[PDB]
RNA sequence: ACGAGACUCUGGCAUGCUAACUAGUUACGCGACCCCGGUCGGCGUAACUUCUUAGAGGGACAAGUGGCGUUCAGCCACCCGAGAUUGAGCAAUAACAGGUCUGUGAUGCCCUUAGAUGUCCGGGGCUGCACGCGCGCUACACUGACUGGCUCAGCGUGUGCCUACCCUACGCCGGCAGGCGCGGGUAACCCGUUGAACCCCAUUCGUGAUGGGGAUCGGGGAUUGCAAUUAUUC
C-alpha cells in the first residue's frame, strides 16, 4: 500500500497550525497533547466543531496530528479548528470519492466560512501622530 | 456612608442556621451566605466544602472566581 | 582620506552625452552665468532654452532670493509637461538644488 | 452530534422567540445557535450584518466594557458560562427562552429625540440592540464595589427584565426613557 | 500506555509534589523560608513547601525542552514587574533560586548536563516522569 | 575583514563613500 | 472549628498599638509601625504557627512568641538584608525597628542632617521635597 | 467609490472603436485582447479599461451608445 | 571542491542579472551547480523628522533600505570560479564567495 | 603644566565625545548603522547613501 | 494639461513553477521511556518545498445576476469567491512677512575679535518653587489584587575608522540587584523553538482607604562613569 501524506493549514491571525491527516483510527493530538486539554478549557467546543457536526465515523479510519507556532491563544485554536476541517476535506480529495469529499465541505460552511475560509484581518500598521492605526494623540487648543 | 459589620467566625446561631436553611435555599455560592447568613466572602468559602462533605448541598461548576452550589436534589 | 593603497584606486572621466537633461549640469549652467553678471531673466530664459533645445517633454526653472531689492523674490519658469506626484517622480524628473554666493545674498536654483 | 447543537450544555430547542415585533433580529432559532458564543466575528461589515450575531455573543461582547476588560472575551464567555447555571438552578427554565424573555420586556419600543426633543418609535433591531446596554449597565453597576459577583448580577438582571419586576436596572430606565417621550408626543 | 503530555499538565505537577514529599533526598536549601522567588514578587508564596511543586515544574519543562539553562528558568519563571508608578515591564525570574532546583534534581539522578553546556533529563528521570503519568491517567477514573 | 564588519554596515558605510 | 472559640480576642493590645482581632495573623501585626505585609509573613514561618487563623485565634501566651521575633529577629535566624535599620549611624547593630522606636530612629535622623547642615537636612526643615524630585509642578498640596 | 477616470473611459471609447470584431461579452477573453491590441502599462488599469468596455459591449449588443 | 557565492545587492532584478548569469553560464562547462537559496530580505529601517528645526506637525519619514541575498553553492573546482566571476559584472552586486 | 589643563576631559563617553561626521554639531545623531550623522544631513544624503521613503 | 486617480511599497492568495545542510516537513535506521503500540527541538542521511523563505508571473473587474436610475454615470442587495472599499508613500496653482542664522566649511549684513561673545578646564546652572496651563504614566479594586502552575508572539537590534561603549547562552558564588569564570555570533548559523504580558486554570482575600493605590520618607546593598549630594539607574 503506497503512502498518503496528507498536510493541509489553517489561518485566524498570524497563528498558522497544520493538521496533518493519514490512516490509523481518530486520535488527533497538538504537538503531542490531545484536543480535550487545549488551554483555554473555555473554548474547548470550539475545537470539536469538525468532531460533533461529522462524528467519530469520519474520524474512524484517520489519525491527525496539529503542529502549532506563531501567533497567540484564541488565533492558535481557530488556526487548528480550520486546518483540522481543512485536512479532512484534503484526506477526501486525493484518496477517497469527490461527493463525500464535497459533502462534509457544505456542512462546515453552514455553520461557520472560518471552518475553511481564512480570514485575511491582520494587525493595521501604527502611523506617527497616535499610539496605533486610527487613533490620534489628544490635541489641546487655547 | 454605611459601615457593613459582618462576622469572622460563627456565632452560636449562625452556625445553626447556616447548618440547616443553606440547603433550604437553591443556589448556594460564598456571596450570597457572606450577604444573607452575615458572614465574610472567606468564611462563606470555608462554610461550604465542609457541607459538600456533609451530603446536605451540591457542586453544580467550580471555577477559581466563582463556585456554584445547590440544594441536594429530591431524586 | 578613505586609506586606499598605491596603486588600487584611478580616476577616469567621460563627457555626459545629450547633457542638457543632466539637471545637474544646467544647475551649474545657471549657476557660473550669474556671479559673473547675467541677468535672473536673461540667463534662465536661456538654459530653459537650451534644455528645450536638448530635445526634453518639459521643464520647470525657479530661482528664488534676493532678487533685486531689499525684500526676497521668486521667478518661476515652466514650459512643456511636468509630474508631480507618484512614482514615475523618481525616474522622470532630475531634481537639482544648489546655491550661488552673489554679492547681495544666497539664491536657490531648482531646476526641475 | 449533528441533530441538534448542545449550547455548552442548553438545548437550541423551545427557545420561541415570543415578540413577532423583535422575530429576525433575536437569531439562535436552528441555524444561529453555536456550541460556544465566541465565533469568528465578522459581523460589524454591512448595517443589518450585526443582527444575524447570535444574541448570547451580542449579551457577550456587551460584558467587557470599561477600558480594563476591552478584549477580555474568553474572561466574559466565562461569566456568560457561569451566569447561564444561576438561571436554570432558580428558574426552573432552559435560560435562553428567559434571556429571550429579558430583551422582549427591557427594548424601550419608543425613544425622545431633539429635532424641546420630539417623542419617536425605536428600530426592531434597536431594541435589540439598547436592552443589550441596558442590563449589561445594571450588571456592572450592582456589583461594582460588592461581594456579590458579576455572574449573580448579570444573572439577576437577566431574571428581573425577563419577569419586569422592576427592581431590574433596565427595566426602570425603559420606565422613564417611554415616560419622557409620552410627556412630549 | 500512557506519557505525560496525554494527561493534564496543571495537576501533573500536583502529583509530582505529592511525590516529592516521599523521596526526601532533593536536600532543600537554607533560606526557603523568607525569600522572594524573583524581584517581581511582593509577598511571600503561599505555599510553605513550594520547592516541592518548582522542583514538580522544573522536572517537566526539562522534559518537554532538553537543553535548557538556569537563565531559561528565568525566562519561562517571568512574570510583571508591577513598577508602581511606571509602565510595567518582563522582568525574568531569579538565577540562585532557579540554580538550587538544578542542585537538587541533580542532586538526585533524574536531570544532567549536555554537550556544549545546558540541562537535558537523564532516561531513569524520564521514566519517572512517565510513570505518575499513568497514576494520574487512571486518577480520572 | 578581519575585524569584519556587518552587511547592515557594508551599504550604510560604503553608501557614505557614494555621499 | 468554624465557630468561634473561647477567651476570643476581637481587640489585641501588643507594643501600644490596636491590632484587630478580625484580619490573617500574617496581617494583622501590619498595624504596628515598622512590620509591614512582607515582615510579618517570616516572623509566623520561623515557628510552625498556622496563619489561615484569624486575629483573635491564636494561643494567648503564643503571642509572645510572635512579639520575640519581631524585637529579636538575628536571634530567631533572619538574615540581615530583611531588616529595616540595618548598620546604624550610632550603635552600627542590624535591628528591626518596631511602632515607637521607627519614629525615634527617623527623629535622630532629620536631626542628625539639620545638625550638621547638610542639604539633606535643610529640605526637611524647609517642607520641601528632598529625594531629588521636580518641585516645580508638583508637591502642591502640603505647601498651599 | 467605483466611478471610472477618463483614462478608463477613454480607452474604453476607442478599443471598441477600432477593435469591436475581436471582443466579446465575456471579461477575461477581452481582457486578454487588450494586451494583443494596447500597450496598457499596468496590471489594474487593463482590468479597469476591459471592465467598462463589456460593459459598453453589453449595452452594443442592445442599441446605439453616445460617444 | 566545495565552494559557496554571498550574492548581496541593493537591487532586485540587479541581483537577478547575476544570478541567471551563475547558472546559463556556468552549465555551458558541464559542471551540477547548486540552486540559488532565497535568504530572507533586510528592511534596514529609519524614521527620522521631516522638520530640521521643532516646529509644526510632528510629521515623520520612513527611510526604508531593502537588502536581497541569495546564496549559490559550487561543485566546482576553485580555478573556474576565478574565469566566471571576474566576467560580466555591474556596480549593484557585491560579488563575495565563501572558500571551503 | 598646560598640557595637562588644555585637554583634561574624557572623551570616552557621552553625547560630547561623538559628533555630526557632515556637521560636527552633537545632536539628532544617528549611532545606528555606524551613521554618525545628524537627522537633517541624513535627510539630506538619503537618496545618495540608499535610503528611501516608501512606507 | 498638472493635481485626484493610475502609480510605488505594503496586507490578503498560489497543495502550480524556479530554489532552499543558515528554513524545514514527511518517511526511514537509530536512542529513550510508556503495556501489540505511542512520546521525543533525541541523534543520523532517501523523497519532498504543504508548512518557513522570496523570486517569476497570476487573481479582481462592479466582472456575475436581482433591483433603483433619463436607463446613461453610478448606487443598493445577493450569488460567486482569500479577496467585493487593506494601509500608507508621492502629491497642483498661488501663497503665509509661518518655523529654522542654535543642523550645516548655507550665507549678505550687523557687531565681536588678547583686558575675547574665540577657546579650554573645574564648579554651578539648566531640575532651582506661594502659583497657572499642556501632554502623559499609576489607580480609585472582587471583570479585581495576591501567590502558584499552565500556554503562544511578531517587529527588529547586536562585537562601531576616529570610537573605547556589542547582543548574550552557559558553569558557578549571592535573598535580590549584581559579580566572576567560559563558548557562540559581523548573523535565517548565536542569543531564540524569541517558553512576552494580558489571558488560562487552581490557591489566598471579602467592601474595610482593605490584602486597592504606591505617593511621600528613612535604612542598607550594588551597577555604569574621572566622579551621583541637588536622592543617574537598579
Amino acid at each position: 500500500g503506497p503512502l498518503q501524506s496528507v498536510q493541509v493549514f489553517g489561518r485566524k491571525k498570524t497563528a498558522t497550525a497544520v493538521a496533518h491527516c493519514k490512516r490509523g483510527n481518530g486520535l488527533i493530538k497538538v504537538n503531542g497533547r490531545p484536543l480535550e486539554m487545549i488551554e483555554p478549557r473555555t473554548l474547548q467546543y470550539k475545537l470539536l466543531e469538525p468532531v460533533l457536526l461529522l462524528g467519530k465515523e469520519r474520524f474512524a479510519g484517520v489519525d491527525i496530528r496539529v503542529r502549532v507556532k506563531g501567533g497567540g491563544h484564541v488565533a492558535q485554536i481557530y488556526a487548528i479548528r480550520q486546518s483540522i476541517s481543512k485536512a479532512l476535506v484534503a484526506y477526501y480529495q486525493k484518496y477517497v470519492d469527490e461527493a463525500s469529499k464535497k459533502e462534509i465541505k457544505d456542512i462546515l460552511i453552514q455553520y461557520d466560512r472560518t471552518l475553511l475560509v481564512a480570514d485575511p484581518r491582520r494587525c493595521e500598521s501604527k502611523k506617527f501622530g497616535g499610539p496605533g492605526a486610527r487613533a490620534r494623540y489628544q490635541k489641546s487648543y487655547r | 456612608r454605611d459601615k457593613l459589620n459582618n462576622l469572622v467566625l460563627f456565632d452560636k446561631a449562625t452556625y445553626d442556621k447556616l447548618c440547616k436553611e443553606v440547603p433550604n435555599y437553591k443556589l448556594i455560592t460564598p456571596a450570597v451566605v457572606s450577604e444573607r447568613l452575615k458572614i465574610r466572602g472567606s468564611l462563606a468559602r470555608a462554610a461550604l466544602q465542609e457541607l459538600l462533605s456533609k451530603g446536605l448541598i451540591k457542586l453544580v461548576s467550580k471555577h477559581r472566581a466563582q463556585v456554584i452550589y445547590t440544594r441536594n436534589t429530591k431524586g | 582620506r578613505f586609506g586606499f593603497p598605491e596603486g588600487s584606486v584611478e580616476l577616469y572621466a567621460e563627457k555626459v552625452a545629450t547633457r542638457g537633461l543632466c539637471a545637474i549640469a544646467q544647475a551649474e549652467s545657471l549657476r557660473y552665468k550669474l556671479l559673473g553678471g547675467l541677468a535672473v531673466r536673461r540667463a534662465c530664459y536661456g538654459v530653459l532654452r537650451f534644455i528645450m533645445e536638448s530635445g526634453a517633454k518639459g521643464c520647470e526653472v525657479v530661482v528664488s532670493g534676493k532678487l533685486r531689492g531689499q525684500r526676497a523674490k521668486s521667478m518661476k519658469f515652466v514650459d512643456g509637461l511636468m509630474i508631480h506626484s507618484g512614482d514615475p517622480v523618481n525616474y522622470y524628473v532630475d531634481t537639482a538644488v544648489r546655491h550661488v554666493l552673489l554679492r547681495q545674498g544666497v539664491l536657490g536654483i531648482k531646476v526641475k | 452530534t449533528p441533530d441538534i447543537k448542545l449550547f455548552g450544555k442548553w438545548s437550541t430547542d423551545d427557545v420561541q422567540i415570543n415578540d413577532i415585533s423583535l422575530q429576525d433580529y433575536i437569531a439562535v432559532k436552528e441555524k444561529y445557535a453555536k456550541y460556544l458564543p465566541h465565533s469568528a466575528g465578522r459581523y460589524a461589515a454591512k448595517r443589518f450584518r450585526k443582527a444575524q450575531c447570535p444574541i448570547v455573543e451580542r449579551l457577550t461582547n456587551s460584558m467587557m466594557m470599561h477600558g480594563r476588560n476591552n478584549g477580555k472575551k474568553l474572561m466574559t464567555v466565562r461569566i456568560v458560562k457561569h451566569a447561564f447555571e444561576i438561571i436554570h438552578l432558580l428558574t426552573g427554565e432552559n435560560p435562553l427562552q428567559v434571556l429571550v424573555n429579558a430583551i422582549i420586556n427591557s427594548g424601550p419600543r419608543e425613544d425622545s429625540t431633539r429635532i424641546r426633543r420630539q417623542a419617536v418609535d425605536v428600530s426592531p433591531l434597536r431594541r435589540v440592540n439598547q436592552a443589550i446596554w441596558l442590563l449589561c449597565t445594571g450588571a456592572r453597576e450592582a456589583a461594582f464595589r460588592n461581594i456579590k459577583t458579576i455572574a449573580e448580577c448579570l444573572a439577576d438582571e437577566l431574571i428581573n427584565a425577563a419577569k419586569g419586576s422592576s427592581n431590574s436596572y433596565a427595566i426602570k430606565k425603559k420606565d422613564e426613557l417611554e415616560r419622557v417621550a409620552k410627556s412630549n408626543r | 500506555g500512557v506519557t505525560v503530555k496525554d494527561v493534564n499538565q496543571q495537576e501533573f505537577v500536583r502529583a509530582l509534589a505529592a511525590f516529592l514529599k516521599k523521596s526526601g533526598k532533593l536536600k532543600v536549601p537554607e533560606w526557603v523560608d523568607t525569600v522572594k522567588l524573583a524581584k517581581h514578587k511582593e509577598l511571600a508564596p503561599y505555599d510553605e513547601n513550594w520547592f516541592y511543586t518548582r522542583a514538580a515544574s522544573t522536572a517537566r519543562h526539562l522534559y518537554l525542552r532538553g537543553g535548557a539553562g538556569v537563565g531559561s528558568m528565568t525566562k519561562i519563571y517571568g512574570g510583571r514587574q508591577r513598577n508602581g508608578v511606571m509602565p510595567s515591564h518582563f522582568s525574568r525570574g531569579s538565577k540562585s533560586v532557579a540554580r538550587r532546583v538544578l542542585q537538587a534534581l541533580e542532586g538526585l539522578k533524574m536531570v544532567e548536563k549536555d554537550q556544549d553546556w545546558g540541562r537535558k533529563l537523564t532516561p531513569q528521570g524520564q521514566r519517572d516522569l512517565d510513570r505518575i503519568a499513568g497514576q494520574v491517567a487512571a486518577a480520572k477514573k | 575583514m578581519a575585524v569584519q564588519i556587518s552587511k547592515k554596515r557594508k551599504f550604510v558605510a560604503d553608501g557614505i563613500f557614494k555621499a | 472549628s468554624l465557630v468561634i472559640p473561647e477567651k476570643f480576642q476581637h481587640i489585641l493590645r501588643v507594643l501600644n498599638t490596636n491590632i484587630d482581632g478580625r484580619r490573617k495573623i500574617a496581617f494583622a501585626i501590619t498595624a504596628i509601625k515598622g512590620v509591614g505585609r512582607r515582615y510579618a509573613h517570616v516572623v509566623l514561618r520561623k515557628a510552625d504557627i498556622d496563619l489561615t487563623k484569624r486575629a483573635g485565634e491564636l494561643t494567648e501566651d503564643e503571642v509572645e512568641r510572635v512579639i520575640t521575633i519581631m524585637q529579636n529577629p538575628r536571634q530567631y535566624k533572619i538574615p540581615d538584608w530583611f531588616l529595616n535599620r540595618q548598620k546604624d549611624v550610632k550603635d552600627g547593630k542590624y535591628s528591626q525597628v518596631l511602632a515607637n522606636g521607627l519614629d525615634n530612629k527617623l527623629r535622630e535622623d532629620l536631626e542628625r542632617l539639620k545638625k550638621i547642615r547638610a542639604h539633606r537636612g535643610l529640605r526637611h526643615f524647609w517642607g520641601l521635597r528632598v529625594r531629588g524630585q521636580h518641585t516645580k509642578t508638583t508637591g502642591r498640596r502640603g505647601r498651599t | 467609490g467605483r466611478v471610472r477616470t477618463k483614462t478608463v473611459k477613454k480607452a474604453a471609447r476607442v478599443i471598441i472603436e477600432k477593435y469591436y470584431t475581436r471582443l466579446g461579452n465575456d471579461f477575461h477573453t477581452n481582457k486578454r485582447v487588450c494586451e494583443e491590441i494596447a500597450i496598457i502599462p499596468s496590471k489594474k488599469l487593463r482590468n479597469k479599461i476591459a471592465g467598462y468596455v463589456t460593459h459598453l459591449m453589453k449595452r452594443i449588443q442592445r442599441g446605439p451608445v453616445r460617444g | 571542491h566545495r565552494i559557496r557565492i554571498t550574492l548581496t545587492s541593493r537591487n532586485v532584478k540587479s541581483l537577478e542579472k547575476v544570478c541567471a548569469d551563475l547558472i546559463r553560464g556556468a552549465k555551458e562547462k558541464n559542471l551540477k551547480v547548486k540552486g540559488p537559496v532565497r535568504m530572507p530580505t533586510k528592511t534596514l529601517r529609519i524614521t527620522t523628522r521631516k522638520t530640521p528645526c521643532g516646529e509644526g506637525s510632528k510629521t515623520w519619514d520612513r527611510f526604508q533600505m531593502r537588502i536581497h541575498k541569495r546564496l549559490i553553492d559550487l561543485h566546482s573546482p576553485s580555478e573556474i570560479v576565478k574565469q566566471i566571476t571576474s566576467i560580466s559584472i555591474e556596480p549593484g552586486v557585491e560579488v563575495e564567495v565563501t572558500i571551503a | 603644566g598646560h598640557q595637562q589643563l588644555y585637554w583634561s576631559h574624557p572623551r570616552k563617553f557621552g553625547q560630547g565625545s561623538r559628533s555630526c561626521r557632515v556637521c560636527s554639531n552633537r545632536h539628532g545623531l544617528i549611532r545606528k548603522y555606524g551613521l554618525n550623522m545628524c537627522r537633517q544631513c541624513f535627510r539630506q544624503y538619503a537618496k545618495d547613501i540608499g535610503f528611501i521613503k516608501l512606507d
